[PDB]
């Protein structure tokens, strides 16, 4: 399954040594930026945190912009206006979907894993 | 004599399917085994297409042809292959409410794929299914990055380096434009009346026009032979007699007809060449997933690619 692969310390750090030979890196990161997001119970570090995340991975103007459509990225923008833990969660899904449907199979089938598999 | 070759464009223009194509062709098709890989991914596009039509009723406000369906959609919502699934994606497919709905894909965003993994239902819906050739072909994977794949033809072989047609992924296109050799440019005829997915308020054939403008005329690419796949033409024919082209270009004089159409939107990417006397837009019109189709246009082009490199 995919959601072990998420799970794992040693398995996330493989899949991103392969994201990044990919140039498809940033869609891991926001994934993570959302996992550490949700934990947060102050209504503030929420409010502040959650312009961080947009400003990196969502916005048109975004470094590391992440592939979403124009209704993810502009409902996200709505769940802004008040900050909950929830905020994310249209955007990191379409995020999660993009890396199981198309990179994570190249992933199983690269050397990087092959090996550790391989030792394994 | 290893030649470096990109498949470039707009998203869903095609780039990914011309890159199973080669391990159709030039490789020995899919196996069996391969092809039930492929068993969620149909699920999923046709599950995902249905959902599509569906919400687009309540936004566009649009009624069941028979209140009764309320109740399937309901259900078709909270199940996202199973047999109660199927009988509901298939009453709610017939229903002529939804069909009036997908009679209007172009103010929403559709899968390509919809009509054809839709309207094949009884076949998918088997419990001993098995997806075809074409099936796989079909079958949508939205691309994310960069993907380097060798290839070896009857007389080349292909470094192919395949990239995401979205905005955000226009920033990573630069990692392997060196030395390159040849640009595919994959162009969705059959977007001429739609919106781009990450703009609503772009129109998809704008989009790869100007993307166009800047590929042809780019300093780095002097030396590279620009062909360009007019793709889609089979959804494009099944288009243009219901959907006028004046909605991509209000300066169109002509007919609604396939052929005098699409010579039209041809002339408009070849007219975005800067240097019409020293470079050479190569043409091609293709359906991507009609592998008898891009055998014969990978000819044509590999002979480019060996007339214009030696
Ligand atoms: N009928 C038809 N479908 C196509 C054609 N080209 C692509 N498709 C389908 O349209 C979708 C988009 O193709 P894809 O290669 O994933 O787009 P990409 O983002 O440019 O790589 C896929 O589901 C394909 O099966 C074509 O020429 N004809
Ligand atoms: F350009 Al794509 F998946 F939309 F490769
Ligand atoms: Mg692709």
């Amino acid at each position: 399954s995919f959601d072990l692969l998420l799970s794992s310390k040693n398995g996330v750090a493989a899949f991103h040594a392969f994201l990044k030979t990919e140039f498809s890196e940033e869609n891991l990161e926001f994934w993570l930026a959302c996992e550490e997001f949700k934990k947060i119970r102050s209504a503030t570090k929420l409010a502040s945190r959650a312009h961080q995340i947009f400003e990196e991975f969502i916005c048109s103007e975004a470094p590391k912009e992440v592939n979403i459509d124009h209704e993810t990225r502009e409902l996200t923008r709505m769940n802004l206006q008040t900050a909950t833990a929830t905020c994310f969660d249209a955007a990191q899904g379409k995020t999660r979907t993009l890396m199981e449907k198309d990179s994570y199979p190249r992933f199983l089938k690269s050397p990087a894993y092959r090996d550790l598999a391989a030792q394994a | 004599r290893e030649v470096k070759l990109l498949l470039l464009g707009a998203g869903e223009s095609g780039k990914s399917t011309i890159v199973k194509q080669m391990k159709i062709i030039h490789e020995a098709g899919y196996s069996e085994e391969e092809c039930k890989q492929y068993k969620a991914v149909v699920y999923s596009n046709t599950i995902q297409s249905i959902i599509a039509i569906i919400r687009a009723m309540g936004r566009l406000k649009i009624d069941f042809g028979d209140s009764a369906r309320a109740d399937d959609a309901r259900q078709l919502f909270v199940l996202a292959m199973t047999a109660e699934l199927a009988g509901v994606i298939k009453r709610l497919w017939k229903d002529s409410g939804v069909q009036a709905c997908f009679n209007r894909s172009r103010e929403y965003q559709l899968n390509d794929s919809a009509a054809y993994y839709l309207n094949d239902l009884d076949r998918i819906a088997q419990p001993n299914y098995i997806p075809t050739q074409q099936d796989v072909l079909r079958t949508r994977v939205k691309t994310t990055g960069i993907v380097e794949t060798h290839f070896t033809f009857k007389d080349l072989h292909f470094k192919m380096f395949d990239v995401g047609g979205q905005r955000s992924e226009r920033k990573k296109w630069i990692h392997c434009f060196e030395g390159v050799t040849a640009i595919i440019f994959c162009v969705a005829l059959s977007d001429y009346d739609l919106v781009l997915a990450e703009d609503e308020e772009m129109n998809r054939m704008h989009e790869s026009m100007k993307l166009f403008d800047s590929i042809c005329n780019n300093k780095w690419f002097t030396d590279t032979s620009i062909i360009l796949f007019l793709n889609k033409k089979d959804l494009f024919e099944e288009k243009i007699k219901k959907s006028p082209l004046t909605i991509c270009y209000p300066e169109y004089a002509g007919s609604n007809t396939y052929e005098e159409a699409a010579a039209y939107i041809q002339c408009q990417f070849e007219d975005l060449n800067k240097r019409k006397d020293t470079k050479e837009i190569y043409t091609h019109f293709t359906c991507a997933t009609d592998t008898k189709n891009v055998q014969f246009v990978f000819d044509a082009v590999t002979d480019v690619i060996i007339k214009n490199n030696l």
